[PDB]
Parts: C-alpha cells; structure tokens; sequence
C-alpha cells in the first residue's frame, strides 16, 4: 500500500495510511488544490507559480516558494494544514467578494474536513446539528494509496475544468482572502498562525450555484472540495 | 462558533 508514481513523491508522501502522513498529505493537498484554483482562475499571475508534476500523467502549477508574495500564501495554507493533525480544522476556504471585508461572497472554493478516531474507520462527530459535509465523507472508506492519488488527480482536473469551461469571468474589481472555521474539539487557546480570530465567516446569496470538485480519503482523514459561485454556466 | 480570517488578502482594481 504505497504510491509508486515517480512524480508523486516530489510533492506528496508515498504512504498515507498512518495518521501523521495522512495529515501531512492533507496539508499538501490543500497547497496544490488552492494553487490550481489561484492560477486557473487567474487570481494570481503565472510568475507566482512553479510548474510541477502531480503524477506521470498530470502537471499542475503550484505556489512558488521562491517568491515572497506566493510564499506567504503557501505558508498560511500550510499552517492550516498542520491543524489537521489534532483535528482542529473544520473548513478552509478562499473567499472572493466585491469589497474587502464583505460577509457575503461572490465566489467560494471550500475544503471541509472530517476526522477519524484511532484506526481510521470510525468518524468523529462534527456538528454546529450534523455538519452538512459529515455524512458523505463519513460513509467513505480508505481504499488504498492509489485511490488517494486518483482522488487528487480528479480534484486538479476538476479545478481546471471549472475555470476553463464553467465559470464566467470574474469582475474587474474584487477582494480575495482565506477564511477558516475550527472544530468543536479545538481549544479556545489554539489558533492557526496567520489567521486572526473572528466571530464571522462567510455567507452565500440564496440563488448560489455549486459544483463538487472532489473528495479526499487518506488513512485517517477525509475532506470535500466544492465550488460556490454566482458566475456559473 | 469560532472562525479565523487571513491577514493576507489579494486585491484587483
């Protein structure tokens, strides 16, 4: 049970069954997924990215560690990923609004997480009422490393698909930031470096459209990535 | 209940 793809080893762990690597994979997943979103939606120019291989069959641009502006974002995303180790991260999302600080989003790329108790088969309860993303992910079973690779490949191709064919062009002016939510288990003291505490998150207008990007199921974690937008079709 | 907002942001004008 290992991922033997020669390209996969550069960005990702070869084994994702154990909790430490399961969590670290999730961290890397977040990095590559939001990299694809930021580049393919053209929120950031190509110069902020480095061309990479996810596998032998798929290439993807990822946030450049050698550029200051892009390194900041990557670090911030990595801080969020580290929260998956103890299970303190419910959701991390890129939120696009007309104006900075707006509650209501024009477009959202959301990744939502669920956690498993020791053994990686029993889903830990996640509530506000059952979290909307809990059920689909909880039903999921870890089907080995290559399924995880294929899941990652699906998500990347999906992000490319949505941006090229489905999503209408963004407005001339907008503001984009990252907004997250903690789990219930998360201590009050614990805080993800790079994110200021807030009692507000984001909201979507009632006629919002959606599209499933893909789901991830390593050994001891689960996640679902979705696109919420006013600019579909 | 509890949320976090990135100090970093991206602006288009």
């Amino acid at each position: 049970d290992s991922i033997d793809d020669k390209k996969w080893s550069k960005l990702f762990p070869r084994i994702v069954s154990d909790p430490d690597r399961s969590s670290n994979f999730m961290t890397r997943a977040i990095y590559v997924a939001f990299s694809a979103v930021l580049r393919n939606r053209n929120i950031l120019g190509q110069e902020y990215f480095t061309k990479n291989y996810i596998t032998e069959k798929l290439k993807c641009m990822t946030l450049c560690f050698r550029n200051l502006r892009s390194n900041q974002i990557a670090q911030l995303l990595r801080n969020a990923g580290d929260a998956t180790k103890d299970g303190f991260l419910k959701e991390v999302s890129l939120v696009i609004t007309n104006n900075e600080g707006d509650l209501e989003a024009i477009e959202v790329f959301s990744m939502k997480f669920i956690y498993f108790e020791n053994g990686g088969v029993v889903a830990r309860l996640s509530t506000d009422q059952e979290d909307p993303h809990f059920a689909k992910l909880a039903q999921l079973v870890y089907e080995g490393g290559d399924s995880v690779r294929d899941q990652m490949v699906t998500i990347v191709r999906s992000v490319q698909f949505l941006c090229t064919k489905v999503l209408e062009p963004l407005p001339e002016e907008f503001t984009a930031n990252f907004r997250l939510e903690y789990t219930n288990d998360a201590p009050s003291n614990f805080r993800i470096d790079g994110f200021e505490d807030s009692s507000t998150f984001y909201t979507l207008p009632d006629d919002i459209q959606s599209a499933t990007i893909g789901h991830l199921r390593p050994g001891c974690h689960a996640a679902n990535m979705e696109c919420w937008s006013m600019l579909m079709s | 209940a509890r949320y976090g907002v990135s100090n970093t942001s991206i602006n288009r004008k």
